[PDB]
């Protein structure tokens, strides 16, 4: 919290 | 350290600077001592009625940390004084907040409202996918990035850090919300070249 980065990718789940 | 004299300065504790801003506006900021050195200070800035983030500063260009640095470093960028880091960091952060909040990708204003808006937008479109940005309440200074394949689907979230330099996600910063959309596209393509 306030000091904890986390973020997976967009996850297009397609040929996008 | 706590030797600041600026009008935005407060000797308040992190909880006290918070509860002070929680009685202020949807955009607030106060300078206060850092929890990691005398050559360090912090700005506690408010995003919503009960939402706030701390941003540490380093008082660079001094032979001793007991002395006030001739410069102030924020997110790795130096400036001449606290009033420069505030006008630069706040005004640039706030304009990036206006372009993100005006973005069609941005959801509602508070947890309940955004969860109601994404679920309502998902259930009224139970065969279309959903992806929006909103404030993160468990991780202030970051915006949440909720995704659903449709009403019948699960829900997945990621985050984007806000900075006066732009929006930061996965590994890079984008100086505007439009470039953040380009960043997301070039990143999902780099992810599709793996999936």
């Amino acid at each position: 919290p306030s000091y904890s980065p986390t973020s997976p990718s967009y996850s297009p789940t397609s040929p996008s | 350290h706590r030797v600041i004299n600026h009008p935005y300065y407060f000797p308040f504790n992190g909880k006290q600077a918070e509860d002070y801003l929680r009685s202020k506006e949807r955009g607030d900021f106060v300078i206060r001592q850092s929890s990691r050195g005398d050559d360090h200070l912090a700005i506690t800035w408010k995003l919503d009625k009960d939402l706030f983030q701390h941003v540490d500063i380093q008082e660079l260009e001094k032979e001793n940390p007991l002395a006030l640095g001739k410069v102030l470093v924020v997110e790795g960028q130096r400036y001449h004084d606290l009033d420069q880091i505030i006008v630069e960091y706040l005004q640039n952060k706030i304009r990036l907040l206006n372009e993100l909040t005006s973005n069609e990708k941005f959801k509602a204003g508070t947890k309940k409202e955004v969860v109601k808006f994404i679920e309502d937008y998902s259930k009224v479109n139970p065969k279309k996918s959903v992806y929006y940005f909103s404030l993160n309440y468990e991780n202030p200074g970051w915006f949440y990035l909720i995704f659903k394949l449709n009403a019948e689907s699960k829900l997945y979230i990621w985050n984007v850090k806000l900075t006066h330099t732009g929006f930061f996600l996965v590994n890079y910063n984008y100086p505007t919300v439009i470039q953040l959309c380009n960043g997301f596209k070039t990143l999902l393509k780099s992810s599709n070249t793996r999936n």
